[PDB]
């Protein structure tokens, strides 16, 4: 067990990229599903100004370089959770892409809420569920704000059960609670697809690369 | 000398009158039937933000 537990859990944490996550996207591949672009600068707010690169007309342009170190992180904190077996949940109200973050979650294996948001799921979960229900050990919001443009209650409430967030956060989004926001578009179709796209293939590799290991070890 | 015999006529014009008044009020109540209930659920779906999120 300790042996085991040292060199299948521990081991990926001695690599700055253990599961390539670099590779699965580039700031031109943002820069096509239009990542960059925000809402008006009148929409904008006071904690994302520093992911705005500027304001082209009136509109708010993300710094897609900084999205690209914070889509680093997030995607491999993503692959590591996955990994280790963590249960990781995806929120979206954005009933556009509920249903296709719903299929995503459904092939890469994880869970989706994309439902409205019913009060205690994750700190009244223990009775909403059962006392020994598990909790997911991450969060991916794919729309960090609910229908009537204010955070989604799930981000405080994560927050709360110390379950960490990866997030999406527009120029409209309030990333203090996020633990990985991504400065990214999470309007626009091309967009959310490339995130679902990548979160689906990072954990997907995660897994797989975790049962590679495990199998590696246990012939031997 | 109310001798309905010869004010016929504007006997039956008062009494079509008072039907088309009860007809218009009936078409009046189903017409009313942008409302303020809808307009209030848009104004639900949009509210406004007097505070900071
Ligand atoms: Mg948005």
């Amino acid at each position: 067990s300790t042996d085991f537990n040292d060199k299948i859990l521990n081991e990926p944490l001695k690599h700055s990229d253990f599961f390539n996550v670099k590779e699965l996207f580039s700031v031109r591949s943002l820069f096509d599903a239009r990542v960059h672009l925000g809402h008006k600068a009148g929409c904008r707010h006071r904690f994302m100004e520093p992911y705005i690169f500027g304001s082209r007309l009136d509109h708010d342009i993300i710094d897609l370089e900084q999205t690209a170190t914070h889509l680093q992180l997030a995607l491999n904190f993503t692959a590591h959770m996955a990994y280790r077996k963590g249960i990781i949940l995806f929120i979206s109200r954005n009933r556009q892409f509920s249903y296709l973050i719903e299929n995503m979650a459904r092939d890469c294996g994880e869970y989706a809420h994309t439902r409205y948001f019913r009060g205690g799921m994750l700190t009244n979960a223990r009775l909403l569920f059962g006392p020994t229900v598990r909790l997911p050990d991450l969060i991916i919001f794919l729309h960090t704000l609910n229908n009537i443009f204010e955070p989604h209650v799930a981000v405080r409430d994560a927050a709360k059960m110390n379950i960490p967030t990866v997030g999406i956060v527009d120029t409209n989004c309030n990333p203090c609670l996020i633990t990985y926001p991504v400065p990214g578009n999470d309007d626009s179709p091309l967009a959310v697809h490339l995130y679902c796209r990548l979160f689906q293939t990072a954990i997907t590799r995660a897994k797989e690369k975790r049962q590679q290991v495990e199998a590696l070890y246990r012939l031997q | 000398e109310f001798r309905d015999d010869a004010c016929r006529k504007e006997i039956q014009g008062f009494l079509d009158c008072a039907a088309r008044a009860q007809e218009a009020r009936k078409m009046r109540s189903i017409q009313e039937t942008l409302l303020p209930n809808k307009l209030n659920k848009l104004l639900q779906r949009f509210p406004n933000k007097p505070y900071l999120s």
